[PDB]
């Protein structure tokens, strides 16, 4: 797994690849590794797989009744305190590195928060197995002040050094993009660089190629009338 | 693996199956798990399969240089004792080699069961690997000495099929040889999949199973 | 890390690395170490990231609770928070935390809590694995009623060694003042407190 | 204990269940009966480790005997199948679980039919023809393959029974000291004293 | 401790035509999570129309491949250069490989040619030294992936022929080089998607009656 | 000793062009020992269907819970649960055992009866949902399916087609694997008719 | 069997148009202790070859003399030891792998991991990889320890493919090693600043660059970044 | 292997061994013979790990064969037995050590007197009127201790010996096919061909 | 344990503390770990006594019958002799030397041998239990080409904070002095060396 996040002029961007692993196995090649814990605050998670989910549905969805309690927008720092104490409680058994970025009443923000509880703060992140690959890349192209199209870019190019020198990571590259004062643009499939080849042959069967014992048919509507 | 031979009437019969296993998963679908040591000679095969070939492949040498010097047929006895001391060579160091050494000589037909322990023991029927105790349930209800060499055959095919079916690490196909005092015969390669519809539907067994 | 806490004429200046690592991997190194509880109480961090920072959270809780009630907290009172979870909770715990803070009644204080949770109290402290190598230059170089500049000379220089030498600390030097005048942050870059 | 096998025959079930039971190194009974009569018409046969295979199934005896008294019915064999693996899967993932593994041999009144269910102490179930746990199976399996039918009469399912404990006798090298058989059929439970 | 065996990745495959064979293999070289090398070649022409690939344990695969290198070239000088014979060539191999019964090469070995009648080849051996002729065999990482797709593809297995319905089996025709390749490159390219070790690159080495040819082909490099 | 190895078994499930194809094995063992040939893995729900490989106990006991909660969904809904619906189910079902969960593999197919979109997902032990659009592959032999699925599968097949290429994926893949084959099951589901094939194979 | 005592890490090259060029830092560590401050990690050997070295350095210093006494060897009876029958770096390689792997197979190993860098007669660039298994494999670009996971990814940007070579000027090739030794400095706990450079070209020969130190960092930034989360001042 | 049994009478020694034989879970053979002549008038029962026990037999019986034909002269039951403890006690301290315990039974031409030793794989020597190795002596020593005379009969220390295997066989959980009962007196070594 | 060896412009100085122990039982406070395989080649010795004991006899009896057929050896051949032994017997030692000698020809020269039996030449070394507590100070307080007088200040002052706080060294420091002039023993007492 590579996953980043960049802080930019006006916002930040967030990225990931889209490979799931078991052993050597790839389990999915387009998986979606970004998540939106409220309309404006997204996180990527690396890790277990279910656990990265789980614990941000978790606390999506308090601080959507947090949000509706309070008749605010939802904060960065706030889900950045739920997520901690919740991974600290379980003592880092609950799998889950996350990269949490997003755009509040307060600003633009960036943390990144491990499975244990410790969360850190920064200008750019990275985490995963590629996450040595993409630091390289942040830590040799990585400016202050930087543009949105700049940001979109340098994220980008963190995951593909993630993506073609990691075994971990693979296949395609998502993107979202939290800006003040706009609606966060969830940039789905970003970078396509993946694609399989044609194959050389088909392999469609002729009708009747298998050997088969019983047919049936299978009722699957309820009891019927008369 | 599941291999079986018995001394009968009119010689002996060996059966074996032809799968080979790495875990869970099926490395091979055919593979011989018998040797021709010499035209009276066979070597059936059950552990490492490494172990089974370089250790009856080198018996086969001993055999040979036997003939030589001493211008006559090794006995079924002396052979299987030759491997027998092999293994307790390496007594201990972690070979995985249990086979039975089948042939004809001038006691008749002889068979010895060979294993890495440095057992050997002289029998009408054995059967090694890990679906032998399918194999002796349909061997010792049906085997007779007055056996004909057709229901000798079809005994031992049985035996393999009975094991290939219930034991996850046996199937493929099954090996069929009988030993004369004039050498063993080949009785070919006989396929499980097809061997156990034949089978159901000619005998009637495995009512269990749908066809 | 390299942390360390130096009491002087006119308060406390509490000093530290900026490295974390995962093994011999940096995984940050920009951290801030040198974490506030009170307006005029700080401490500084070593071990688990997670554990002092959940420490150090909890903390804060207790005395923004204590301040809406009794008002401002003593240094001994916030050592004493830290002790009683660190003393507590030692079997599941990795915390090596130094206590500093500022009253105009108590001056400058420092408190050191190690692994056990025991607490000292100390004209100067030093903590982390960096601290085991200049045990030596701390002891012969540390003065009391020192000036804020001799102070800052003085960690400047005591953690530019421990960086030097240990590999678990690294990156910028981060300090903050503790005086009646208010709350200051410094920080040095390498290629000043390398030269040294 | 060790050895318990089971098969269903035209009209009834069959369970052959042995009669040893070893203290170290020393067996202090030959004539024990590994099984609980749960209805009238269910049969249930049991092997595991010392004490929980008795505790578990007169446990089992209690809970059926107790739904009989409630509902003045007799569930059918499917039914009490289904407690028991519900049973076992409960216990499975328990402190301590029940290290039990368990034929139920039962003729079914309602559709005049015997029914053989295994089910292991893990709580896993199947519906058999003929069936075994541990390592009875390894030897019997492939003679019930070969002669079993399904229009089989009883006395012809005993015979089938009687070459797969002889074949038990000869090739394991523990002595289990014969088996206890019962029959379960429309009439109900009876054991067949010379086996 | 010290560990003296390794894990390099990579897959290889053999399969044995009519008058040809081929030996197929990744030029991907790994470990752990890292790539070493994107092309780094692991099927080797060792001379008398013979192809070989150890795949494993890289070290103990060049070690055995270069053991029979030198040992093709020994078989020339004490027999009159002789042409060392694929069966021969496999059974010199099992001694090698059983020379370290008790501290093994830790790869998966392969070879290829023509036997003595002018037909096609392959042989496969274990670590410790059993082998067997084949027609049909992947080896390595990939190569639960592979065999039941050649089991399917090549040996047309559960395919029967249609409006018999199971009655009469899918004959076993015989299977051109050009063919051949299509069914390798489609089974790397399938290893490549599903497996992380599998990628980068593909080189086929093809034997016929006129000797060796090589073919290379691009994988995808993530 | 691996719960998840020691009763064997297999699912696959396909899409195709307007429908979708779920297929198992019928073994059910006691790791060497065959014990059943008629442990049917595949249930349904309505007209959602699911697949389930692994610990044998756990996969009865998903079936009566899965069961349990869809009828009582439907009476409190007033309508059947629908194969999106009941993938959030199964994933939430499987994280509350999040430190104590059920060696399971399940699979889910099915077609969205409103939209008519064709759907199938799987899922790892403790719920990680894995929504394809191709094919989603479970059991002792998910290594040898994934080869055969990603060599034989093209998208848009039609139902007969479609038949055809999932039936060779499970059988090839069974054929490489001790713990799986002793028959086949494949269902054909279209949005109002399904046809359930059992197919002819070794059985070793 | 052993473990390693006094350790060095990384070490990184890559091949460009003319020839090889290799990189690593003076730093000997002793564990988590930075001890050693002035070790040359970077060995050549004539002036086509030079051998970079990580991993234990009692071993390194052995090797080392194992190079030094096959030069001396290399010239007895030989008129050509400074011409045709010069040692070549796929001699030097060949040799040291063979080492190596007879260290491993007595399981008692050279716990190094060695790359060797230089040029052949015919003008060919050698970069190949060579470790204390016996494990041994070539790349357009090549990198021991954290350099494998950090340098490598900058490195290949540069050098991707074996057709990317020829395009790839000295310049070029020696900004991208000297960046990627930067930021195995911000990134690699047993790294030093300063380090050594080697570049042997098929025109200009062997240039050996000592006392390099890692230079134009980024920590600015540092200051703004206060607290873990919620913390402002 | 499992059983072997020995009993010193007035005029002979009896040894009795068991017939099985076992390979994992199955019992390859019923007719083993645990046993070897080492000379006319001495015998030698062996029982311990598979393959270490007819090796070590066959390697004192080849000695001692060698020692007949060299001096032509049958050595002493008690010559014999000292020779295999010396050969035990060597092999206890050797790198793999031959894990074999045996009953030797011999007549004594010169003293006219039946001998029995037991020796087990550390090279302890005992002579005994009656011996066992392993379990055996565990189930079996209290009859002998009751029943056994030294003016016994050979059919007398044969009933004794039946009531001995009897016992044997209710009491212990393994099966062990039997025995093969062999008699060594003054005309040499006869095998009991119905037990 | 307590070693350092330091050169000066005159030659170079060798210092030790006097401290053996068997966990936290002193077995030896008067303990001599400056060693002489010859004339002018001295060294320190930490890690196993036994161990460094049986290396420094067996280099003496070498550097005695390299003298009889060669003349005095170098310090650097020294140092080789040792290295020869930590590193081909790595596996069932633990010492740690440092080897001091003075020359006419190169003066004043230090190696310093640890674990792994690599070699290092350096200006100074320190090892033991007790360096770590005094890298940061020796490294703030060495100057090359200092006077004898100097010299002995550094290592008096640098051996008496690593006693201070490492518990596995103490007692007494010892010193012997390399120059042209002869070989010079010196001893200071913890009344001395304590009030620093
Ligand atoms: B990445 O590698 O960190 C990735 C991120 C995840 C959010 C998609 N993790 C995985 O792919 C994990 C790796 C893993 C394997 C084994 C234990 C723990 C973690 N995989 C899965 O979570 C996974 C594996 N198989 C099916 C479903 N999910
Ligand atoms: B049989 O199962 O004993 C068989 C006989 C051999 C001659 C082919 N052995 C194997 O299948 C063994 C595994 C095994 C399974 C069950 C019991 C004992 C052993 N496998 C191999 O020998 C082997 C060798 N190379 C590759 C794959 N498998
Ligand atoms: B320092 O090294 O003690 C440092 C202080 C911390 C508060 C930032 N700790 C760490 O870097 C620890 C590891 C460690 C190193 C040396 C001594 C003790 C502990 N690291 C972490 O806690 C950590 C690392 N990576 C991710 C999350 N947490
Ligand atoms: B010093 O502590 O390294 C010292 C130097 C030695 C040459 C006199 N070593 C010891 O005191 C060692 C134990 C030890 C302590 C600290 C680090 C390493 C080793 N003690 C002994 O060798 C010893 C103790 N008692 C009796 C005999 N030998
Ligand atoms: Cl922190
Ligand atoms: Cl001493
Ligand atoms: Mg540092
Ligand atoms: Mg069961
Ligand atoms: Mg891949
Ligand atoms: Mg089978
Ligand atoms: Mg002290």
């Amino acid at each position: 797994t590579t996953i980043v996040g960049v802080k930019f002029n006006n916002g930040v961007v967030i990225a990931a690849d889209t490979r799931s692993t078991q052993g050597p196995i790839v389990a999915d090649k387009n998986c979606a590794k970004l998540h939106r814990i409220s309309p404006k605050i997204w996180c990527a998670g690396a890790g277990t797989a279910a656990d990265t989910e789980a614990v941000t549905q978790l606390i999506g969805s308090n601080i959507e009744l947090h949000s509706l309690y309070t008749s605010r927008e939802p904060r960065v720092v706030s889900a950045l305190q739920m997520l901690k104490q919740h991974l600290f409680k379980y003592q880092g058994h609950i799998g889950a590195y996350l990269i949490v970025a997003g755009v509040d009443p307060t600003g633009s923000h960036l943390f990144s928060i491990h499975a244990h509880g410790s969360t850190d703060v920064g200008y750019y992140l990275s985490l995963g197995s590629g996450s040595l690959a993409a630091m390289a890349v942040l830590e040799s192209h990585w400016k202050q002040d930087l543009t949105k199209e700049e940001a979109i870019k340098l994220a980008s190019d963190a995951i593909q050094a993630g993506i073609w020198n990691d075994l971990g990571s693979g296949s395609n590259v998502d993107v979202c993009v939290m800006e003040i004062g706009k609606d966060a643009e969830y940039l789905r499939n970003y970078l396509t660089p993946n694609v399989r080849e044609e194959k050389q042959k088909s392999y469609k069967f002729p009708r009747g190629t298998t050997a088969v014992l019983k047919e049936s048919i299978v009722n699957i509507c309820d009891i019927q009338e008369e | 693996t599941t291999t079986l031979a018995f001394k009968f009437q009119h010689g002996v019969i060996a059966a074996v199956d032809s799968r080979a296993s790495a875990g869970s998963y099926i490395s091979a679908l055919r593979v011989n798990k018998v040797i021709e040591i010499n035209p009276y000679l066979l070597g059936t095969m059950s552990g490492c399969a490494a172990d089974c070939q370089y250790w009856e492949r080198l018996l086969a040498k001993e055999c040979r240089l036997y003939y030589l010097r001493n211008g006559e047929r090794i006995s079924v006895s002396a052979a299987s004792k030759l491997l027998s001391n092999m293994m307790c060579q390496y007594r201990g160091m972690g070979l995985s080699m249990g086979s039975m050494i089948c042939g004809w000589d001038k006691k008749g037909p002889g068979l010895y069961y060979v294993d890495e322990h440095g057992t050997r023991l002289s029998g009408n029927m054995f059967s090694t690997g890990s679906g032998n105790t399918y194999a002796y349930g349909v061997l010792d209800s049906n085997y007779k000495w007055d056996l004909s060499v057709e229901d000798a055959l079809y005994l031992g095919k049985r035996s393999i099929l009975a094991a290939a079916h219930r034991d996850a690490y046996s199937g493929g196909s099954v090996n069929l040889y009988h030993v004369t005092e004039d050498g063993w015969i080949y009785h070919g390669n006989h396929d499980v999949g097809e061997l156990f519809w034949k089978v159901k539907e000619e005998e009637g067994s495995f009512n269990n199973v749908i066809g | 890390t390299s942390i360390m806490a130096v009491t002087f004429k006119d308060g406390v200046i509490l000093g530290a690395d900026s490295r974390t690592t995962t093994g011999a991997y940096i995984a940050n190194r920009v951290t801030d170490k040198l974490t506030r509880v009170h307006d005029k109480i700080w401490c500084c961090r070593s071990g688990s990231a997670a554990d002092t920072q959940a420490i150090a959270d909890i903390v804060q809780y207790h005395l923004e609770l204590y301040t809406s009630q009794y008002g401002t907290p003593s240094t001994e009172t916030a050592a004493s928070v830290f002790k009683e979870l660190c003393y507590e909770n030692k079997d599941n715990l990795t915390a090596g935390i130094i206590v500093a803070g500022y009253d105009d009644k108590n001056k400058g204080e420092v408190y050191t809590i190690p692994l056990g949770g025991s607490v000292h109290k100390l004209p100067y402290a030093i903590a982390g694995s960096g601290s085991t190598f200049i045990y030596g230059y701390c002891d012969k170089n540390f003065r009391e009623n020192m000036s804020k500049e001799e102070t800052v000379d003085f960690i400047k220089h005591s953690l530019s060694q421990a960086i030097k030498w240990d590999g678990s600390s690294g990156g910028v030097i981060r300090m903050v003042v503790l005086t009646a005048a208010g709350v200051e942050r410094l920080i040095f870059y390498p290629d000043e407190y390398e030269q040294l | 204990m060790d050895i318990i096998l089971g098969i269903r025959v035209q009209d009834s079930v069959i369970l052959a269940s042995s009669k040893a039971v070893t203290r170290g190194i020393s067996v202090l009974k030959d004539s024990d009966d590994k099984t609980r009569q749960l209805s009238p018409h269910t049969l249930m046969s049991f092997a595991g480790e010392a004490g929980d295979t008795v505790q578990f199934a007169e446990y089992i005896q209690a809970n059926i005997q107790l739904y009989s008294i409630r509902e003045d019915y007799e569930l059918s064999p499917q039914a009490v199948s289904s407690f028991v693996r519900q049973e076992l899967a409960k216990s499975i993932r328990s402190r301590r679980p029940y290290q039990v593994n368990v034929l139920i041999g039962g003729y079914d009144k309602k559709k005049n039919k015997p029914e053989l269910y295994q089910i292991d102490y893990l709580g896993t179930k199947v519906e058999l023809p003929y069936g075994a746990h541990g390592y009875s199976g390894f030897y019997t399996f492939s003679l019930l393959d070969h002669h079993y039918r399904p229009d089989m009469t009883t006395e012809e399912g005993l015979d089938l029974l009687k070459l797969c404990v002889q074949e038990l006798e000869k090739r394991m090298p523990m002595d289990f000291k014969g088996v206890i058989v019962k029959i379960v059929d429309k009439d109900g439970i009876r054991q067949v004293d010379d086996f | 401790q010290f560990n003296p065996y390794g894990d390099n990745g990579g897959t290889i495959l053999g399969i044995a035509g009519e008058d040809f064979a081929v030996l197929a293999g990744d030029t991907r070289n790994i470990t752990d999570y890292s790539i070493n090398s994107r092309y780094e070649p692991k099927v080797f022409d060792c001379g008398d129309n013979i192809v070989m690939s150890a795949n494993g344990f890289a070290a103990d695969g060049d070690a055995l491949v270069k053991r029979f290198k030198n040992s093709v070239k020994w078989y020339h000088f004490d027999h009159n250069d002789k042409k060392l014979s694929i069966n021969s060539a496999a059974r010199n191999i099992q001694h090698l490989l059983y020379s370290r019964r008790f501290f093994p090469y830790y790869v998966y070995n392969i070879i290829a040619g023509l036997d003595e009648d002018g037909k096609g080849a392959v042989y496969s051996f274990d670590p410790v030294g059993s082998y067997q002729r084949e027609q049909c065999r992947a080896g390595g990482a990939a190569a639960s992936l592979i065999m039941p797709f050649l089991d399917n593809q090549v040996n047309f297995k559960n395919q029967y022929e249609p409006g018999t319905n199971g009655k009469v089996k899918k004959p076993l025709k015989y299977l051109s080089v050009e063919e051949v390749i299509k069914l390798v490159r489609d089974s790397f390219t399938s290893a490549t998607e599903r497996h992380i070790q599998v990628g980068d690159g593909l080189e086929i080495l093809i034997v016929t009656k006129d000797g060796v040819r090589k073919e290379f082909y691009e994988l995808k490099r993530d | 000793s691996d719960p998840s190895s020691i009763n064997g078994g297999i699912v696959v499930a396909m899409t195709g062009k307007d429908c979708v194809a779920i297929a198992c094995d019928l073994r059910l063992g006691s790791q060497s020992l065959g014990v059943s040939n008629k442990f049917e893995k595949i249930f349904h729900y309505g007209h959602v269907f699911l697949g389930i490989t692994g610990l044998a106990t756990d996969v009865t006991t998903l079936n009566e819970m899965f069961r349990y909660k869809t009828n009582l969904y439907k009476l409190k809904e007033e309508r059947a649960i629908e194969p999106e619906t009941f993938t959030q189910l199964v994933s939430s079902s499987l994280y509350e055992r999040r430190f104590g969960p059920y060696f399971v593999g399940p699979v889910v197919a099915g077609i969205n009866s409103k939209s008519g979109k064709p759907f199938i997902a799987g899922f790892d032990l403790i719920g990680c949902i894995d929504e394809a659009k191709d094919f989603i592959v479970s059991g002792t032999a998910s290594d040898q399916l994934f080869g055969m699925c990603e060599s034989l599968y093209e998208p848009n097949l039609e139902p007969e087609d479609l038949f055809e290429t999932i039936s060779q994926a499970l059988l090839n893949a069974a054929d490489r694997d001790a713990l799986s084959g002793w028959g086949a099951v494949v269902y054909i589901i279209k949005k109002d008719e399904v046809v359930k094939r059992y197919l002819k194979m070794r059985q070793d | 069997t052993q473990q390693p005592i006094v350790t060095g890490t990384s070490v990184i090259s890559m091949k460009y148009d003319n020839g090889v060029i290799i990189a690593a830092d003076n730093l000997g560590s002793y564990g988590s202790l930075l001890r050693f401050n002035g070790v040359e990690r970077l060995i050549p050997v004539g002036d086509n070859t030079v051998v970079g070295i990580s991993g234990d350095i009692s071993d390194m210093q052995h090797i080392e003399r194992l190079l030094k006494d096959l030069v001396t060897e290399n010239a007895y009876d030989n008129p050509l030891a400074d011409a045709e029958e010069a040692l070549e770096p796929s001699y030097i390689f060949e040799y040291l792998a063979t080492v190596m792997y007879q260290r491993r197979s007595k399981m008692n190993p050279l716990w190094n991991a060695i790359i060797v860098a230089g040029v052949q007669s015919n003008g060919d660039q050698f970069l190949r990889y060579v470790n204390l298994l016996g494990v041994t494999y070539s790349s357009p670009t090549l990198a021991t320890g954290f350099g494998a996971h950090m340098a490598n990814p900058l490195l290949r940007k540069v050098v991707d493919r074996e057709s990317d070579i020829p395009k790839t000027t000295v310049q070029v090739a020696e900004e991208a090693i000297v960046n990627a030794m930067r930021v195995l400095y911000y990134r690699d706990a047993r790294s030093s600043r300063n380090f050594s450079l080697a570049i042997i070209d098929k025109n200009t020969g062997l240039t050996f660059k000592k006392n390099l130190q890692v230079e134009n960092m980024k920590w600015d930034f540092a200051k703004d970044i206060k607290g873990y989360g919620t913390q402002k001042i």
